[PDB]
C-alpha cells in the first residue's frame, strides 16, 4: 500500500490545482490524520489554501532540488516519520517509504522529465515483478526478531 | 559540484529515434506505439496535443487494438490472417464509429466505436496520418541498400515524424552528424556490397550511448568525482567511497586472440594495474585525513561483505605496523585486531538510530531525525472519530443504495470526500483468448439482457465477434454456447414467472425524513431482478432494501432475485409496520454511518452470521463449535485464497486498520447481527 | 562479441506460446477444438503445464508421435476407434445373455 | 471553401477505408462528405457534387455497367457503402441527398420529434386568458411575449426565437406562472436545461429574481424550479464512455422542460435529448433564430426557425385570437402546420428601442450590408461608432479608444478601492476579436494591451512573476468544487492576504481564490465571439481581422452587435464588413425536405 | 592533452600531413569488412572460415572487422614493430596461436590502402619518421618553442618516450615527476645497466648537492634479484605501484 | 537515554566560486541581418578563423555558410562586409588588421584572475566613478561578495611597433539601421550593456600578464588602448563609426590590482 500511497502523493504534488487528488492523497496512511482533521481541512478554506501553497512550494522543490530533497522536506515539515516510528508497527512502513524513495531517486535521476517518474512508478506498481534491488529489506537489525 | 557522466541533451528523442529504426524487426503492439507518442516531438509534428493523447489511450484499450499494423504484417511474421485485433481493424472500427451508430448493428464483420462520433475523432484522423507512415518506412527499411543509398533515409526521415522544436534542435543536429559520419566513414573505403539495416542501427545505439565520464573540477564548491582525473593533486581531505570487493579495483577480462595479452611490456595499458597505482596515489596526495568509506554489510540479508584486497593490505599493514597505548606489550595478532576494530566504524544501518546521537566521538548533524530518534512523537491516533451530522429532511433512493452497497466507501467518498483512484489496467499484448472478469461479465450481463425479450442469440454473436471481444475461430463459438447454454438455464427460470412491469414513483415519509426515488420494472406479481452473478449478500442487501421500499407504498407480493449456480434470494410480503420499523432501522444505520464509519461487512458478516443463524429454531446457538466454524468461516471470506480476491484485499480497509484485531471483529461481528439479521431471518 | 542478456525469459516465452498457439489452434475446425478446449482453457494453461519443461535441458518424451502425425490424423484416428465399437454396440444389440 | 479544398487527412482515410477497392467516385463522395461533416454540413446534395467536381468525367468514365450509371444514385447503391436505409451501410442516400448514417438516424428523429409527436394539449381557454390577463399588465395592443406562453403553454413542443434584450426571461416566468396557476392540484416537475454552465447559472439567477417578484401561494412556492443543469448532466454523460443514465430505457421524471440556449445545441445532443423525453413531457426551447451556430456539426435551431418567417395558421390565428384576445395574424399558404404552429418570432425590444441604433442595425445585419451602411451612416444614434483599422496609427488610435474604454476599471484599480466595483466596472467595457493567435486574435490582443500598460504608467507588472495585480483571467474548464464555470471572469489584486482572484458569484457574493488553486487560466482583455455568448457587456467593441477568413461572417457579427447593450464600436474595413453580410454560414441538412412533406 | 601535442609536433615539425589519418577504427573495420570475404580462401584463414561461412546476415563479419580493428588501433598506438614487421611479410618468433590470420590481414590492408587513394601514412609510421626528422636534424625546424612542461605521470603514457628524447634536443623538457618514493625502487635488466644507473646522481636544484639512487651503494646488487625484480621492502609500493615501476624504468 | 543534535558554529565555506563577466552582470544588407546570439557567436566564430594577412575567398566564405547553416545569397555581400571591415584601420595612427602577423597576434585569451578580498560593489563602484568618464549615468549594479577566481576570455591582442593593444568584437546591434551609431550611441550603448567593468578587468589583466611576462615593464610606455568593434556599425565612408577607442588614466590600474592583491 506505500507504493500506491507514494504514487497519490506525487500525483497531488505534480497536479495541485485539482483538490480531489490532493484530498485523496492527504487522506492515506502515510500522512496520519483522523476524520476530524479532513473534515476541518475541508471545512475551512485557509487551511486549504496554506495546504495548496505548501503543495506548490513543494513541487517547485521536485521541479528545482528533486525527488529526495522534496520528500525530506515533507518528511520534516509533517512530521510523518516521528509518527510512523511512534506508531507500533509503522518502522516495516517507514523503511518501505524509505527505499521507495531512494529507487524513485535512482529512477528521476536518468529521466528528464516529471512525469515520467510518476508514470514509471505507475508501471512498476502495475508489474509486480521482482529484481535484485526492488525487493524488501529488513526493518530492523538492532532489535532481536524471531527470523523464519 | 558533481563530476558525473554527462546526461543526454535529448533522451527520449534518440531511443524513439531507435525505435523508428527497429521499425521492420517490431512488432506493432500498441505500447510500442504509445510510447512513441509519448515524445511531444512526435506528438508536436502529427498535431496531437495531451488531451488528445489522453483520449487515444481509452480509444486504443477499449476498440481491441492489441498488435499487427496490417494483415500483410501478420502474414509476413507466420501468422494466419485473423482479420481482427489490428491498427487496420481498430481503423476502420474507429471511422465507422464516426459514420455510424453502434446500435445499427456490423457493416463488414467490424462493429463500428460509438465513443469516437464528433470533431474529437479527427485526432483518429491524426492517428491514421502516423500508422500509415509507419506503414510507408516499414516496406523502406525492409530491404538492404548500398551506402550510397542510405543517405537522405535519415533526413527524410527527421522532417516525416519529428517537428523541429526549441529544445530539439541539437538533438537532430546530432543524429545526422552521427548518420553523415557513419556514412563517410563507410564511403571512405569505397565498401561496394549491399548493407542492412540492423548494423547501421546498431552502430547508430553505439555512438550515441558514447558519453564520456565528466573530468571539469570546480574551485568553488566541493568536488564529486571519480579516481582517475586528479591523481596526484595534493588536497588535504581525500575521501574514498565504493572500497567493497569486486567493484574495485575493475578487472577486464581478454578479447582472447590479442597478442598484448598473452605477451606483456613495460608500456602497456592494464584497468588492473592502473587502479592499483590510482589507490596509491590517493595514499600519497592525502596531505591531512583520509576518509575511505565501503560497504561492510549488506541491507537485504545483513549479510557480511568483504572489502576490496587494497583495503584489506592496508588494514593489514596498519596492524602489523601500529598499536595502541592501552595495551602496550600484549600480543601481535590480538593488537593488530584491536587496532582494526578500532579504526573500523561500524555506523547504523537506519539513520533515525539513537545510536547516532549519542555525544562523544562520532555524532550526526541530522537535525530533521532528531526527534525521530528520540521517540519524543504522538502516534497515529484512530481513524475513526464521532463527527457532527445532521439528517437532512429528503434523502434520495440511490444515496441509501450507495451506502448500502459499501458502507465504509459511502462513508469515505460522500461524508468527507475522499475517493482513493486507482489506475485503469494497462493494455495487453495480445488477443483474448479466454474470458475472465468484466469483460465476461458484460457478455453475460448482455447475453441475458437479450434471452430475457427472447432475442435472436445469433445476432448478438454476430455483434460480439465484429468487436473482437470473441476469441477467433471455433474457441469463441465454443465459448458462446456454453454461455448462452447458461444464460438459457436461467433464462427458463427467469421468464418462468415474468410479468410485464412499468417503472413507479416512491415518496415515503419516516422518521421525518423525505425518502423520493424511482422503481423500475414493478410488476404485479411483485419484484423481479436478474444478474448474472453469484450468491453474495450485498446483492441481498440491495433486494431487501428495495423489498423494504417496495412493500410501504403498496404491492403486495414476494420479491425475488436469480443468480447463477442456482442461487435465489426470496422475501415474502410483510405488513406496513414492519416494513416501515425496517425502513427506519436502515435510515438510524444510514444516519449512524455518516458520523463514525459503520463496520459492517456483507460478505464476512454474513458468513458468519449463516454459520450462526438456525432457520429452524429462529435462534443464534451458542454452542463452541459453532463459535468455532464462525471464525473459521470469517477468516475464510475476510482473507481469501490465492485464487480469489477476498474482502479484506480492498483499498477502504487497509485506510482502517492495518490487521484485522479480534476487538475489532467482534465489533464487526455485532453491527452484522444488528443489521443483516433480518437477511437471513426473511429468507427463504 | 557483444550481446544483451535479459534476467526474464517469461515474456518470449509467453509470445512464443502464444504463437503458436496462433498457428496451430486456429484453423483447427469445431471437433478438433472442442478437443483444444476440453485439455485446456488457453494458452496459458498450456504454458503452465510445460513451463517447468521449456527451460532447461529438454527431457526425452516416452513413446513419441511420429512426425507425419497431425491433430486431425489422431482425431480421426480416435473417432474410427469409437466408431467400430458403436458398429460393434448396433450389431450386437437386442440380446442379454450373461448370468 | 478554401479550407474545403485543402483536404483533411481525417477525411481522406475515412474514404479508403470505406471505399477501398471500389470506383474513385465513391471515393470522392465519402471524402467530400467526410470535409462537409466536419465543417459541419449535414447533408450533401448531389448536385454539387455533381457540378462543382472536376474528376465527374473522370469517374463517369471509370465506371463501366450496362446502365452505364449516369446517375449518382445508382452509381453510390451499386456500392456495397450506399445503402436506402436498410441495410447498415456507413452512408446513406434517400432524398438525393448523401449523408452519413450518424446523421441520418438523428435527422430522422429530430424529423420525427418535431412532426409526429408535437400534439395539442388541449386545456380550458377562459382561466388561461385569465391568467394571461392577470399576468401580462399591457392589454392594448399586440404584446408578441403573451402570444409567444400562450402558444407555448397550448402545444406541446414549442420553439420561443428572440433575440437578447427582448424580455425572453420575463416571458418564461409569466409561462411557468400563468401554467403552476392553470394546474394546480397536478403537480408539475419543472427542469430547466443549459448547454453552458455560465448560463445555466445566469438562468438560475434570472429566473429566481423574476419569479420571487411575481406573487404565489405556499404550494405554489413549493413547485419553484430548482436548478439548472447541463446537457451532458441531465441526460448524465460520462467522461470514458458514451452510455447515458436515461438513454432509451428509463426517461427523465419530467413533466415540462425548458431549454435555454438553444443555438448552441448541435444535432447529436439534440437527439440524444429527443430519445431521453417521455410521452408526456412538454418541451420550450429558447434561442435566437440568428444567432451563432452550434460547436459541432448541426444546426437544428436555424433550420427550425426558418419556417418562422412565413406565419401561423388559419386556425391558429383564430386560435391564438380566442386565447389572448387581441389581433393575431395569419401567415399565408401551409406547408407544415405543427412546426409553423409551434414556432413564434419576438420583435418589441424592451430594453432597447427604435430611438437606439442597436436595433436597428441589428435589424439591417440580416438584410444588406447598405442597410447596415446607412445605419451607421447618419448621425450614428449617439449609440454606434466605426473607426477605420488599416495600419499602425489606427492600431495606436484603437488602443487609445480601448484606454478611455477601460478608463473606470484603471481609476478603481488605481484607487485602491473595493473589489466589486473593479469587477462592476470591467464588466462594462469589452473587446470582441475573432481569431487568437497572429496581430489580429486573442493572444496578439492581450500582449499588445500588456505591452502598452508596461509603456505607460498604468499596470506594473514584473516580468518572472506572471501574477501582477490587474491581470483579468478566465477559466476554459469547469470546477463545481469551486463553483465557477466556464465563461467567468476574474480580477487579480491584492486584498493585504497577497495576491489573489476576486470572482463574481451569481449569488451576490465575490469569492477570493487562490491563483494556485485556479485550473485553467486565460488571458481575457479580448475575448473571441464563440466564447462570449451568453453574457452582456454595456461597451462592446468588435475588432475584425483585415485578412479574409471564414470566421467572420453574418451571425459573427450579429452576436457582436447583439453582445453590446448601450454601446458598440467597430474596427474594420469596408470591404470585410460588407462581404462578411453576404457571405452567409449555411449548413446544408435535409431538415427542409423533410419538413416540406 | 598528450595525443594532442604529440598531433600539433607532428604538424609543426613535418609539413604535408593529412587532417585525418587513413588508419583510423572506423576505416580499418570498413576496410576489414571488404577484405575479410576475399581471403576466406586463403589457407591461413581455416579458423575464420568455420566461424563466419556457418551463418552470416553479416553480423558476424562485422564485429569480427570491428574487434580486428579495434587490435589494429591497439597495434598502431603501442606496438609498432609488429606492425613494421608485418608490413615486409615476416613473423614475429615467440608469439601466440593468434598471429597466422592477422599478418596477411595487416600485409593485405596495407596494400588495399596503398592501392585505393588513402594516404599511406598512419601513427607508427609518421612517428618512426618524426623520430627520424629529428634525429638526422642538424638546424632546428621552426614553429616549436622554447620549453615544455608536462606535469604528472598520465600526462604521456610510455610509448612517446622516444619522440620526447628527440624533442628534447631542442626544446628544453621538464618533466615533473610524481614518485611517492625518494630512492630507485624499480627492477633492472643486466648488472652491465647496475652499473650505469650507479653512475647516475641526482644533484639538488636549489642545494646543488647530489644524492646516489640507492640507500647503500654495495647493497644494490644483493637488492636486485637473479630474474631482475627488486624486493622492495614496502609491501605497498610492492604491490600496487607496478606501473610506477616500468615508468622509472 | 537522552540525546541532542550538535548545531553548526562556523560556515562550512564562504561565497567561493569561479565566475565570469556574465555572473556579475538593397535586399541584402547587414542591418537586415538576422539579430540574435547563435549570429553574434558565428560572426565572432568567422572573426576568429579567418586570416588577416590572407586575401578573403568568397568560395571560403561560402564554405563556411554552408557549414554553419545560414543563406547562399548572404554570401557575396558578406565577403566584400568583410573585406571592407579588414580594410578599415582602428587606431590611433591608421593601422589596420592586415599588418599584423601570426606571431603578433594572440586570439582568445583566456585568463584567470585571483582575489583575496571580498569584493565589495559600493567600494568598488565609486573607485571606477572617480576616473572613468563614462561612470556619469549608469546607476550601480548590484552583486554579492566574490571571493576567489575570475574568469575572461579576451577576444584579440596584439602588439605593434613595440605597443600593445587589445581588441573586443561586440555584434548585437539590434536598434540600429540608419548611420546613427556615432560616438554617443556607442557611449550610451557601452553605459547600457556595462560593458566598462569587463573593459577596466580587461585591463588589469593584461597589464598583470606584461608585468610577469616582460621585466622592467611600464602601463605607459608598453600599453597603448582598448578598442571595441561594432560590426553592423562599419561603414566604408565613415572610418569613425563601427570603432570605439578608449584609453583608461594609469592611475585606476595600480589601484585596482591593489585592491585585487591585498
Amino acid at each position: 500500500l506505500e507504493a500506491q500511497e507514494m504514487l497519490w502523493l506525487l500525483q497531488a504534488v505534480m497536479t495541485p490545482e485539482r483538490e480531489n487528488t490532493l484530498r485523496s492523497a492527504l487522506a492515506t496512511s502515510m500522512m496520519g490524520l483522523n476524520a476530524l482533521d479532513i473534515e476541518t481541512l475541508n471545512n475551512d478554506e485557509h487551511a486549504w489554501d496554506v495546504v495548496v501553497e505548501e503543495f506548490d512550494g513543494y513541487r517547485q522543490i521536485w521541479r528545482k532540488r528533486g525527488v529526495m530533497p522534496m520528500l525530506r522536506a515533507l518528511m520534516s515539515a509533517r512530521n510523518i516519520a516521528e509518527n510512523l516510528l511512534a506508531t507500533a508497527g509503522g518502522e516495516r512502513r517507514l523503511t518501505d517509504i524509505l527505499h521507495i524513495s531512494e529507487l524513485l531517486q535512482e529512477a528521476g535521476t536518468q529521466l528528464e522529465s516529471e512525469h515520467a517518474l510518476v508514470r514509471w512508478l505507475s508501471q512498476h506498481i502495475l508489474e509486480p515483478d521482482s529484481n535484485a534491488s526492488s525487493q524488501q529489506m529488513r526493518l530492523e537489525s538492532d532489535k532481536h526478531l524471531v527470523q523464519i | 559540484a558533481i563530476s558525473d557522466r554527462r546526461a543526454r541533451q535529448s533522451h527520449p528523442v534518440l531511443e524513439a529515434f531507435i525505435s523508428l529504426l527497429s521499425l521492420p524487426d517490431s512488432r506493432f503492439v500498441s505500447e510500442d506505439v504509445l510510447a512513441l507518442l509519448d515524445v511531444p516531438v512526435l506528438a508536436a509534428r502529427f498535431d496531437i496535443t495531451e488531451e488528445g493523447l489522453r483520449y487515444l489511450r481509452q480509444w486504443v484499450n477499449e476498440s481491441g487494438i492489441r498488435w499487427g499494423i496490417d494483415d500483410d504484417n501478420v502474414r509476413e511474421l507466420e501468422l494466419p490472417a485473423t482479420g481482427q485485433h489490428t491498427w487496420r481493424f481498430g481503423l476502420t472500427r474507429m471511422l465507422l464509429g464516426y459514420a455510424m451508430e453502434s446500435a445499427q448493428g456490423e457493416w463488414q464483420s467490424v462493429l463500428p466505436y460509438d465513443e469516437s462520433s464528433g470533431l474529437i475523432a479527427e485526432l483518429v484522423g491524426h492517428l491514421a496520418s502516423l500508422l500509415m507512415q509507419l506503414n510507408i518506412w516499414r516496406r523502406g527499411l525492409a530491404q538492404e541498400r548500398p551506402l550510397e543509398e542510405w543517405l537522405p533515409v535519415c533526413r527524410d526521415m527527421l522532417n516525416a515524424f519529428f517537428l523541429p522544436d526549441a529544445e530539439t534542435e541539437a538533438a537532430m543536429t546530432l543524429i545526422e552528424q552521427q548518420w553523415q559520419a557513419i556514412i563517410a566513414e563507410g564511403l571512405g573505403a569505397q565498401y561496394g556490397d549491399a548493407v542492412p539495416l540492423s548494423l547501421l542501427r546498431d552502430e547508430l545505439a553505439q555512438r550515441l550511448d558514447q558519453e564520456r565520464i565528466s573530468q571539469r573540477f570546480l574551485a568553488g564548491p566541493v568536488n564529486i568525482c571519480t579516481l582517475m582525473p586528479m591523481r596526484s593533486i595534493p588536497f588535504k581531505v581525500v575521501c574514498l567511497l565504493g572500497m567493497n570487493d569486486g567493484v574495485y579495483p575493475r578487472q577486464l577480462a581478454p578479447l582472447g586472440f590479442d597478442l598484448m595479452s598473452q605477451k606483456p611490456k613495460r608500456g602497456d595499458r592494464s584497468r588492473r594495474d592502473d587502479d592499483r597505482y590510482l589507490f596509491l596515489e590517493a595514499l600519497i596526495s592525502a596531505q591531512q585525513k583520509l576518509y575511505i568509506s565501503y560497504i561492510g554489510r549488506s541491507i537485504q540479508d545483513n549479510s557480511e561483505r568483504f572489502p576490496s584486497v587494497l583495503v584489506q593490505e592496508l588494514i593489514d599493514y596498519i596492524g602489523q605496523s601500529h598499536y595502541l597505548p592501552g595495551d602496550e606489550a600484549l600480543n601481535c595478532d590480538e593488537s593488530e585486531a584491536r587496532v582494526k576494530a578500532h579504526l573500523t566504524c561500524l555506523h547504523t544501518r537506519m539513520p533515525f538510530d539513537p545510536q547516532n546521537y549519542q555525544p562523544g566521538e562520532r555524532q550526526s548533524y541530522a537535525r530533521e531525525w532528531l526527534p525521530a530518534a528520540s521517540q519524543a512523537g504522538k502516534a497515529h491516533s484512530e481513524f475513526v472519530q464521532p463527527l457532527p451530522f445532521t439528517l437532512p429532511e429528503t434523502v434520495p433512493l440511490e444515496t441509501l443504495q450507495r451506502f448500502w452497497a459499501h458502507p465504509v466507501r459511502a462513508f469515505f467518498q460522500m461524508r468527507l470526500q475522499v475517493n482513493f483512484r486507482t489506475e485503469d489496467s494497462e493494455i495487453p499484448d495480445t488477443e483474448p483468448f479466454i474470458l475472465e472478469g468484466l469483460s465476461r461479465y458484460q457478455i453475460n450481463q448482455q447475453l441475458l439482457n437479450a434471452l430475457v425479450e427472447q432475442d435472436d442469440a445469433e445476432r448478438l454473436f454476430r455483434r460480439f465477434r465484429a468487436a473482437g471481444d470473441l476469441p477467433y475461430g471455433a474457441f469463441g463459438e465454443i465459448f458462446w454456447e456454453t454461455q448462452c447454454q447458461e444464460m438459457q438455464q436461467l433464462a427458463d427460470r427467469v421468464i418462468a414467472c415474468r410479468q410485464p412491469g412499468q417503472s413507479m414513483e416512491i415518496d415515503l415519509a419516516c422518521n421525518g425524513v423525505q425518502i423520493t426515488g424511482w422503481l423500475p420494472q414493478v410488476q404485479p406479481d411483485g419484484l423481479l431482478r436478474w444478474r448474472p452473478s453469484l450468491l453474495s449478500v450485498a446483492q441481498g442487501m440491495q433486494l431487501w432494501l428495495e423489498h423494504l421500499v417496495y412493500c410501504a407504498s403498496g404491492g403486495n407480493g414476494e420479491s425475488r432475485l436469480f443468480l447463477r449456480k442456482d442461487g435465489e434470494w426470496r422475501f415474502p410480503p410483510l405488513a406496513a409496520e414492519q416494513a416501515l420499523h425496517y425502513l427506519s432501522q436502515l435510515i438510524e444505520g444510514y444516519r449512524e454511518g455518516m458520523s463514525a464509519p459503520l463496520l459492517v461487512l456483507p460478505e464476512s458478516g454474513g458468513a458468519w452470521l449463516k454459520t450462526c443463524y438456525d432457520a429452524q429454531n429462529d435462534a443464534m446457538l451458542d454452542d463452541d463449535s459453532t463459535l468455532q466454524k464462525a471464525r473459521t468461516k470469517f477468516l475464510q471470506a475476510y482473507e481469501g485464497n490465492m485464487m480469489v480476491r477476498g474482502e479484506g484485499d480492498d483499498i477502504w480497509y487497509q485506510r482502517l486498520w492495518r490487521q484485522l484485531t479480534p476487538e475489532t471483529m467482534e465489533a464487526i461481528v455485532e453491527q452484522s447481527q444488528r443489521f443483516l439479521l433480518p437477511l437471513f431471518r426473511f429468507n427463504q | 562479441f557483444e550481446q544483451q542478456l535479459i534476467e526474464d525469459e517469461s515474456l518470449l516465452r509467453y509470445q512464443a506460446c502464444a504463437d503458436f498457439w496462433r498457428r496451430h489452434c486456429y484453423p483447427l475446425p469445431r471437433e478438433i477444438a472442442q478437443v483444444v478446449f476440453e485439455t485446456w482453457k488457453g494458452p496459458q494453461a498450456l504454458l503452465r503445464d510445460i513451463n517447468r519443461y521449456l527451460q532447461g535441458e529438454a527431457p526425452v518424451i516416452k513413446a513419441p508421435p511420429p512426425d507425419d502425425e497431425t491433430l486431425a490424423s489422431r482425431h480421426a484416428q480416435i473417432v474410427a476407434r469409437i466408431d467400430t465399437v458403436k458398429q460393434q454396440w448396433r450389431d450386437a444389440v437386442g440380446e442379454l445373455d450373461a448370468l | 471553401a478554401v479550407e474545403h479544398k485543402q483536404l483533411r487527412p481525417l477525411d481522406v482515410q475515412f474514404a479508403l477505408t470505406v471505399a477501398g477497392d471500389e470506383h474513385p467516385a465513391v471515393t470522392l463522395a465519402a471524402a467530400l462528405l467526410s470535409h462537409d461533416a466536419g465543417e459541419g454540413h449535414v447533408c450533401l446534395p448531389l448536385s454539387r457534387l455533381e457540378n462543382n467536381e472536376a474528376s465527374h468525367p473522370l469517374l463517369a468514365t471509370c465506371v463501366s455497367e450496362i446502365g452505364e450509371l449516369q446517375n449518382w444514385e445508382e452509381c453510390l447503391l451499386a456500392s456495397q457503402a450506399v445503402s436506402r436505409g436498410d441495410e447498415p451501410t456507413p452512408m446513406i442516400l434517400c432524398g438525393d441527398r448523401l449523408y452519413l448514417n450518424r446523421m441520418w438516424c438523428n435527422e430522422r428523429t429530430v424529423a420525427r420529434f418535431f412532426n409526429e409527436v408535437n400534439h395539442a394539449i388541449e386545456v380550458d381557454e377562459a382561466l388561461l386568458a385569465q391568467t394571461l390577463d392577470k399576468l401580462f399588465p399591457v392589454s392594448d395592443e399586440i404584446n408578441w411575449q403573451k402570444v409567444a406562453a400562450a402558444v407555448a403553454l397550448t402545444r406541446r413542443i414549442s420553439v420561443i426565437s428572440g433575440g437578447p434584450g427582448t424580455g425572453k426571461t420575463t416571458t418564461v416566468a409569466k409561462l411557468l406562472a400563468a401554467l403552476i396557476q392553470m394546474a394546480d392540484g397536478e403537480r408539475c416537475r419543472i427542469r430547466l436545461a443549459a448547454p453552458t454552465g455560465k448560463a445555466a447559472a445566469r438562468l438560475t439567477e434570472s429566473l429566481g429574481k423574476a419569479l420571487r417578484q411575481l406573487p404565489l401561494t405556499d404550494e405554489q412556492k413549493k413547485r419553484i424550479p430548482e436548478d439548472a443543469s447541463t446537457l451532458h448532466r441531465l441526460l448524465g454523460a460520462q467522461p470514458g464512455s458514451q452510455r447515458l443514465r436515461h438513454h432509451a430505457g428509463n426517461p427523465l421524471h419530467l413533466d415540462v422542460l425548458v431549454v435555454d440556449e438553444a443555438s448552441m445545441i448541435d444535432l447529436p445532443m439534440m437527439s440524444r435529448l429527443i430519445d431521453a423525453l417521455p410521452d408526456h413531457a412538454r418541451v420550450i426551447f429558447l434561442g435566437d433564430r440568428d444567432q451563432l451556430a452550434s460547436v459541432e456539426a448541426g444546426a437544428v435551431l436555424g433550420d427550425i426557425c426558418a419556417y418562422a418567417n412565413a406565419g401561423f395558421t388559419a386556425e391558429r390565428a383564430r386560435q391564438l385570437s380566442r386565447l389572448t384576445g387581441t389581433h393575431v395574424p395569419a401567415g399565408t399558404g401551409t406547408e407544415a402546420a405543427s412546426l409553423r404552429d409551434s414556432l413564434c418570432l419576438l420583435q418589441k425590444s424592451y430594453r432597447f428601442g427604435s430611438d437606439s441604433g442597436i436595433g436597428q442595425l441589428a435589424a439591417a445585419i440580416n438584410r444588406g450590408d447598405k442597410t447596415a451602411v446607412k445605419t451607421v451612416f447618419q448621425q450614428d444614434f449617439t449609440d454606434i461608432e466605426k473607426r477605420l483599422l488599416q495600419s499602425g496609427e489606427d492600431y495606436i488610435a484603437m488602443l487609445e479608444e480601448a484606454l478611455a474604454g477601460y478608463g473606470r476599471y484603471l481609476d478603481l484599480l488605481q484607487a485602491r478601492a473595493e473589489p466589486d466595483l473593479i469587477i462592476q466596472a470591467f464588466n462594462e467595457y469589452q473587446l470582441l476579436c475573432a481569431l487568437r493567435e497572429g496581430p489580429f486574435g486573442v493572444a496578439g490582443l492581450n500582449e499588445r494591451i500588456e505591452q502598452f500598460m508596461q509603456q505607460k504608467r498604468k499596470i506594473h507588472r514584473h516580468p518572472h512573476s506572471r501574477w501582477y495585480e490587474g491581470r483579468p483571467v478566465m477559466i476554459a474548464r469547469n470546477d463545481s468544487a469551486l463553483g465557477l464555470f466556464n465563461g467567468d471572469i476574474g480580477i487579480a489584486l491584492d486584498r493585504g492576504q497577497g495576491t489573489r482572484v476576486w470572482f463574481a458569484m451569481p449569488d451576490g457574493n465575490i469569492k477570493s481564490v487562490q491563483p494556485s488553486r485556479l485550473p485553467e487560466h486565460e488571458t481575457t482583455w479580448a475575448m473571441t465571439v464563440h466564447k462570449s455568448q451568453g453574457s452582456e457587456f454595456d461597451h462592446a467593441a468588435l475588432i475584425l481581422p483585415s485578412q479574409r477568413t471564414p470566421v467572420v461572417t453574418r451571425e459573427l457579427v450579429y452576436t457582436a452587435v447583439t453582445r453590446a447593450r448601450r454601446r458598440l464600436s467597430l474596427y474594420a474595413d469596408e470591404r470585410i464588413l460588407s462581404a462578411a453580410i453576404a457571405t452567409r454560414t449555411e449548413r446544408r441538412s435535409g431538415l427542409a425536405a423533410l419538413f416540406s412533406s | 592533452l598528450p595525443a594532442s601535442f604529440i598531433w600539433d609536433m607532428f604538424v609543426r615539425v613535418l609539413p604535408e600531413i593529412p587532417k585525418e589519418s587513413a588508419f583510423n577504427k572506423q576505416s580499418m573495420s570498413w576496410k576489414l569488412m571488404t577484405l575479410l570475404p576475399q581471403l576466406l580462401e586463403r589457407e591461413d584463414f581455416t579458423l575464420l572460415r568455420h566461424y563466419l561461412t556457418d551463418d552470416s546476415d553479416k553480423r558476424k563479419l562485422f564485429q569480427l572487422s570491428s574487434k580486428a580493428a579495434d587490435l589494429f588501433d591497439q597495434y598502431l598506438v603501442y606496438r609498432p614493430d609488429w606492425l613494421a614487421q608485418w608490413e615486409t611479410g615476416h613473423l614475429v618468433e615467440g608469439l601466440g596461436e593468434a598471429q597466422a590470420w592477422q599478418a596477411p590481414l595487416w600485409k593485405a590492408l596495407v596494400e588495399y590502402t596503398h592501392q585505393l587513394g588513402q594516404p599511406r601514412w598512419h601513427r607508427a609510421n609518421l612517428y618512426q619518421r618524426f623520430i627520424e626528422t629529428l634525429e638526422s636534424a642538424t638546424t632546428c625546424p621552426p614553429g616549436l618553442p622554447s620549453r615544455v612542461f608536462i606535469c604528472g605521470i598520465s600526462a604521456l603514457p610510455p610509448v612517446y618516450l622516444q619522440a620526447l628524447q628527440a624533442l628534447g634536443k631542442h626544446i628544453e623538457i621538464h618533466l615533473l615527476f610524481t614518485n611517492p618514493c625518494r630512492y630507485y625502487w624499480g627492477d633492472i635488466k643486466d648488472p652491465a645497466y647496475l652499473a650505469k644507473l650507479l653512475t647516475r646522481q641526482r644533484r639538488h636544484s636549489f642545494e646543488d648537492r647530489e644524492l646516489p639512487l640507492f640507500r647503500d651503494s654495495e647493497n644494490a646488487g644483493q637488492l636486485f634479484n637473479s630474474d631482475g625484480e627488486q624486493d622492495v621492502g614496502n609491501p605497498l609500493l610492492a604491490s600496487w605501484g607496478k606501473l610506477g615501476r616500468d615508468y622509472i624504468y | 537515554a537522552e540525546l541532542n543534535a550538535k548545531t553548526l558554529q562556523r560556515l562550512p565555506g564562504d561565497n567561493w566560486r569561479v565566475t565570469s563577466y556574465s555572473g556579475l552582470q538593397p535586399t541584402l544588407t547587414p542591418h537586415q541581418f538576422p539579430r540574435g546570439a547563435s549570429p553574434g557567436t558565428f560572426l565572432h566564430s568567422l572573426f576568429e578563423d579567418l586570416d588577416f594577412t590572407q586575401p578573403v575567398d568568397p568560395n571560403w566564405v561560402r564554405e563556411k555558410l554552408e557549414l554553419g547553416g545560414f543563406e547562399s545569397q548572404w554570401e557575396p555581400v558578406l565577403t566584400e562586409w568583410i573585406t571592407a571591415v579588414l580594410q578599415a584601420p582602428l587606431n590611433e595612427t591608421g593601422v589596420s588588421l592586415s599588418q599584423l602577423s601570426a606571431r603578433n597576434k594572440q586570439v582568445e585569451m583566456e585568463f584567470y584572475l585571483p582575489i583575496s578580498e571580498p569584493l565589495i560593489a559600493s567600494q568598488l563602484d565609486t573607485l571606477i566613478r572617480q576616473f572613468d568618464p563614462l561612470s556619469a549615468g549608469c546607476p550601480p549594479l548590484e552583486f554579492m561578495q566574490v571571493r576567489g577566481m575570475l574568469k575572461g576570455f579576451i577576444d584579440l591582442v596584439f602588439r605593434h611597433e613595440g605597443r600593445y593593444y587589445l581588441l573586443a568584437y561586440k555584434s548585437n546591434w539590434l536598434g540600429e539601421d540608419s548611420s546613427a551609431y556615432t560616438q554617443q550611441a556607442m557611449a550610451a550603448a557601452m553605459q547600457a550593456h556595462r560593458y566598462d567593468l569587463q573593459y577596466q578587468l580587461y585591463t588589469l589583466a593584461l597589464h598583470r600578464y606584461l608585468r610577469h611576462r616582460i621585466a622592467d615593464y611600464d602601463y605607459e610606455h608598453h600599453f597603448g588602448g582598448v578598442i571595441y568593434l561594432f560590426l553592423r556599425g562599419v561603414d566604408k565612408e565613415h572610418p569613425q563609426q563601427g570603432i570605439y577607442t578608449t584609453r583608461p588614466n594609469a592611475g585606476l590600474i595600480a589601484l585596482m590590482d591593489e585592491m585585487f592583491a591585498g
